[PDB]
C-alpha cells in the first residue's frame, strides 16, 4: 500500500481499509457493520486512532523513564 | 405523486397564514376563512438590524451538527 494508495478519490475502499487496519476482534467488525451511518464511523475511528497515539506516547514515556532510571542506578 | 403502496407524496408551499371561521363535520372536512391576513414592513431600520443578527446567529449556528445530521448549505 506505498503507491497504491496515494492520490485516491474513492473513499469507501478507503475507509473499510482504514476499518481493517483497526487491529481488534471480529466483534468490533461487527459493531461496525451494525452502523449504518459513515459519519459515526470514521469519528469513532479516529478515536481509535488518538487512543493509538497515546499508546504510542505512553510507550516512548515508559522507555524514556526506564533509560534514564536505568543509567543513573 | 402517487404509489401502489399507500403512501402518497406531496410537495406544498405554504403561501400566508390565516383564520379559520368553522369546520363542517366530514368526512372529509372543509373549512371557510373572513380575509386574507397580509402584513406590511414598516421602518425597516432595526428590522434590517434584526435580519442581520438572524444571519449572524444562522452563519454561527449552521456549522456545529457534525454528526446530528445537518447540511452546511
Amino acid at each position: 500500500q506505498l503507491e497504491a494508495v496515494k492520490g485516491t478519490s474513492d473513499p469507501a475502499m478507503l475507509a473499510d481499509t482504514i476499518a481493517y487496519h483497526a487491529t481488534w476482534t471480529v466483534a468490533e467488525k461487527q459493531e461496525i457493520l451494525e452502523l449504518t451511518d459513515l459519519e459515526a464511523r470514521l469519528k469513532k475511528v479516529l478515536g481509535l486512532l488518538s487512543r493509538d497515539l497515546e499508546r504510542f506516547e505512553l510507550d516512548k514515556r515508559v522507555a524514556q523513564r526506564v533509560k534514564e532510571q536505568m543509567d543513573t542506578n | 405523486m402517487r404509489l401502489p403502496d399507500g403512501t402518497l407524496q406531496v410537495m406544498v408551499e405554504a403561501r400566508a397564514r390565516a383564520q379559520v371561521t368553522d369546520y363542517i363535520p366530514g368526512p372529509y372536512l372543509r373549512a371557510r376563512g373572513e380575509v386574507f391576513s397580509e402584513i406590511f414592513p414598516i421602518d425597516e431600520a432595526v428590522v434590517r438590524v434584526l435580519v442581520e443578527e438572524l444571519k449572524e446567529a444562522f452563519e454561527k449556528y449552521v456549522a456545529n451538527h457534525k454528526s446530528l445530521r445537518l447540511d452546511r448549505y
